[PDB]
C-alpha cells in the first residue's frame, strides 16, 4: 500500500533573531508634495513591526490661520518582483534546462548632469544630491511609482507615471513632469486634493460615448426607414447602465470586481503594492500676543501671531510578515481642506420652470453638469459652460466652503493671509492640473514665504521597529558545514 | 468653560483617524 | 494630550542610565 | 405608445417561454390551473420512468 | 469497494420515477 | 525524452494494440457541479432600471 516516493528533505535550518532598529531622519518640504520619509528592504519570512514619532514644526504664522493642515502618512509593501520583470531570472528560475546561464543584474539609473538636485525623490531616498557621475540601483524609484499609480493617481483626469519593468538601465532627471520623471527621482509626485464637490466631478455622464438610439438616413416621402426593435432597446439601456457603473466606480481591475461583481480581490493576487497602515492628523497652532509696546507703522499691543508645533505618535503602522523580496515605503503629505470664494451656488440659478427645482420623481435622472459659474463666475458665455459632471442634484447634498467680504483675495486691501482659499487667475479647467494640491495657498499665510525658498515644513522622524528576520543573532565568521 | 488655552484657531475641529483603503467616487485616490 | 510644555524639540526620547563597563565591538571605550 | 410596445413584446415572449395552449395560457397570464377535463383535454391517470 | 456487478456499463447513473404533468420551456410535452 | 511516460511497455500486454491504432483506453466521465453564480434564477427578459 506504501511504496516511495520522493519528498522533501526539509532543507536546512534557518536562524532567527529579533533586531531592534531605530532610526532618525530629518526632512524639510513643502505641502502637498508626497515625500519618501523611509525605506527598507525585507527578505522572504520576516516579520516586521514598525513605529513612527514625528515632529511637525510649519513656517511661522503672520496671524492664527482660521483654517486647518493635516498629515497623512502611509505604509506600503513593494515586491521586487512586480517592479522588475527578470527577479525570478535572478535568483536562478530558468526557461530552458538546468541552471541560468546569463542572468541580467539589477537595473541602474545614472545621476544627471551636476547630479540630482535638493528636494527631489533621489534627495529624499537618500541619494546625496549635486553628486555628478554615480549610478544606483533603480527599483526602489520604480517602486514608488507604482504606489503612485495604484492608489494616489486619479485615472479619471491623468495618465499613470511611467513606469518601466526591463533590465535596462535609466537616465536620472531634475525635472517636474509628473508623468515620466517620477521613476526617473526627480520633484516628487504632488498629491490630489481631498473629495468634495468640485474634486469629485467627472468628464462626462458616463464613461464612453453616450449612448443613442439608430436613426437611419436613407431615402429613396421616404420608403422603409424601419425601426427599433425593442430587443435593441434593452441592449443600449444596459450599456449605458455598465458605462456609468464604470464612471461611478473606478475602471481598475480591482475596482471592476468590486463594482460588478460584488467582490473584494487580494491586491496581492492582482500584483498591486499592499496598503500596510496609515494616519491622519491636523497640526495644532500657538497663537502668541504681542508684549512690545505699539510702535508707528507696526503691529500694536496685543496683536496675535502664531507657531505651530505638533507632536504625532504612529504605533503599529506595520505589522505584518513578508513571503517574499519587497521593499517597504513610508510616505508623508500635508495637505488641507478648500473653500472656494469665486463662483456661486447652482440654487441661485434655478427656476425656469417648475422642472429645474428638486422633485422626487426627478431623482433617478442622469449625471447632471455643473456649470462653470459655479467655480469661477466671469458674467461672459462661458459661465453656463460645463465644468464637469456629478450626480443629480448633488447640490442639494452639498454646501462647498466660502469666504465673504474683505477675507476675500480679489479685495484691493485682503484678509485672505487668514486663510487657505483657493485663487484663480483664470477659468479653471477640470484636469490633472487642477485637482492637484496647491501650496500657494497656504504661503501667503506665512511669514517667510516658500516662493523665497523656505521651506514650508520642517519634520524630525523618528522610527523603532522590532525585526524578526532570518539571520543569526551575531553574524560571527566562520561555518558549520563544509 | 469661557478660559480655552492659546490652542484656539478656528470653528471647525478635525479628529485624528486610522487610514483605509476605500472606494471613493470615481476610483481609488489616497 | 495635545497641549504639552515648551520642552518639546526632537521626535526621539533618551533615557536616563547607570552606567556598567560593557565590551562593545573592538574592545572596551566609554 | 412606448409603454404599449414593451408590453406587447412582454406578452409574446411569455407566450413563447410557456406555451401557447389554453391550459398554459391560464397558468402563464393568470397563475391559474385550470382542469383538463374542463376544457375537453384527455386527462393523465399515471407513468412510471425508469 | 472494489469489485461489483456485471451491472456497471456508465458513469452516469439514472434514477426512477413518477412522472408528473410538468411546464417546461415552450410548452407541455412528454 | 527518455523522463517521459512510455505507452509501448503496456502496449506488447495487450490483445489489440496502440501501434495498431487501437486507444489504450475508454473511458466514461461524469460531472455534477453545484454551481453558486452571479446570475439571476431564471433570466427572463425585461429590466429593472431604465
Amino acid at each position: 500500500a506504501r511504496v516511495h516516493d520522493f519528498s522533501m528533505f526539509k532543507g536546512n535550518h534557518i536562524p532567527r533573531s529579533k533586531i531592534h532598529i531605530p532610526h532618525k531622519t530629518i526632512r524639510a518640504f513643502n505641502v502637498g508634495e508626497i515625500i519618501p520619509i523611509y525605506q527598507t528592504p525585507v527578505y522572504p519570512g520576516e516579520h516586521i513591526k514598525m513605529d513612527l514619532t514625528s515632529l511637525y514644526r510649519p513656517s511661522t504664522f503672520i496671524v492664527p490661520p482660521m483654517d486647518d493642515l493635516i498629515v497623512d502618512t502611509y505604509a506600503f509593501a513593494v515586491p521586487w518582483r512586480i517592479v522588475w520583470k527578470d527577479l525570478e531570472k535572478f535568483f536562478g528560475e530558468n526557461s530552458d534546462s538546468w541552471d541560468v546561464k546569463n542572468a541580467p543584474p539589477v537595473p541602474d539609473i545614472v545621476a544627471p548632469s551636476g547630479g540630482w538636485d535638493y528636494g527631489t525623490l533621489a534627495d529624499h531616498f537618500g541619494i546625496t544630491p549635486k553628486v555628478p557621475g554615480i549610478r544606483v540601483k533603480s527599483l526602489r524609484f520604480r517602486a514608488y511609482a507604482k504606489i503612485i499609480n495604484d492608489w494616489f493617481r486619479d485615472q479619471n483626469l491623468s495618465s499613470e507615471c511611467a513606469l518601466t519593468l526591463d533590465s535596462s538601465n535609466s537616465q536620472g532627471s531634475n525635472g517636474s513632469n509628473q508623468v515620466t520623471d517620477i521613476q526617473l527621482g526627480g520633484k516628487p509626485y504632488i498629491a490630489n486634493k481631498y473629495h468634495d464637490y468640485f474634486t469629485s466631478c467627472l468628464p462626462a455622464p458616463q464613461k464612453g460615448a453616450p449612448t443613442t438610439l439608430n436613426v437611419g438616413g436613407m431615402a429613396p416621402d421616404l420608403s422603409n426607414a424601419t425601426g427599433i426593435s425593442i430587443s435593441d432597446l434593452r441592449l443600449a439601456i444596459t450599456y449605458q447602465h455598465y458605462k456609468e457603473m464604470d464612471a461611478r466606480g473606478g475602471t481598475r481591475y480591482v475596482e471592476f470586481t468590486l463594482n460588478h461583481f460584488g467582490v473584494h480581490t487580494a491586491d496581492a493576487r492582482l500584483q498591486r503594492s499592499e496598503f500596510l497602515g496609515g494616519h491622519s492628523q491636523s497640526l495644532l497652532v500657538q497663537s502668541v500676543p504681542q508684549t512690545s509696546s505699539t510702535v508707528e507703522k507696526m503691529t500694536p499691543q496685543g496683536n496675535l501671531a502664531a507657531f505651530s508645533e505638533t507632536m504625532i505618535q504612529n504605533n503599529y503602522l506595520v505589522n505584518k510578515t513578508f513571503t517574499e523580496h519587497s521593499y517597504i515605503i513610508v510616505l508623508a503629505v500635508v495637505r488641507y481642506k478648500h473653500t472656494y470664494q469665486q463662483g456661486i451656488e447652482a440654487d441661485w440659478f434655478r427656476g425656469q420652470d417648475k422642472f429645474d427645482m428638486y422633485d422626487p420623481l426627478l431623482a433617478n435622472i442622469s449625471e447632471q453638469p455643473v456649470k462653470n459659474r459655479e467655480i469661477m463666475v466671469q458674467g461672459n458665455s462661458q459661465d453656463n459652460e460645463i465644468f464637469g459632471f456629478q450626480e443629480a442634484w448633488a447640490d442639494l447634498r452639498f454646501k462647498p466652503n466660502s469666504v465673504a467680504g474683505v477675507m476675500r483675495s480679489s479685495h484691493p486691501q485682503s484678509l485672505d493671509y487668514w486663510h487657505f482659499a483657493d485663487h484663480y487667475a483664470q477659468l479653471p479647467k477640470l484636469s490633472s492640473e487642477w485637482l492637484k494640491e496647491d501650496y500657494k495657498n497656504v504661503d501667503r499665510t506665512l511669514a517667510l514665504k516658500a516662493s523665497d525658498n523656505t521651506p514650508q515644513l520642517r519634520v524630525d522622524f523618528m522610527f523603532n521597529t522590532i525585526a524578526e528576520k532570518p539571520m543569526p543573532l551575531y553574524s560571527t565568521p566562520g561555518l558549520r558545514r563544509i | 468653560k469661557r478660559h480655552q488655552w492659546r490652542l484656539t484657531h478656528s470653528a471647525r475641529s478635525i479628529k485624528r483617524a486610522n487610514i483605509m483603503p476605500s472606494n471613493p467616487r470615481g476610483g481609488r485616490r489616497f
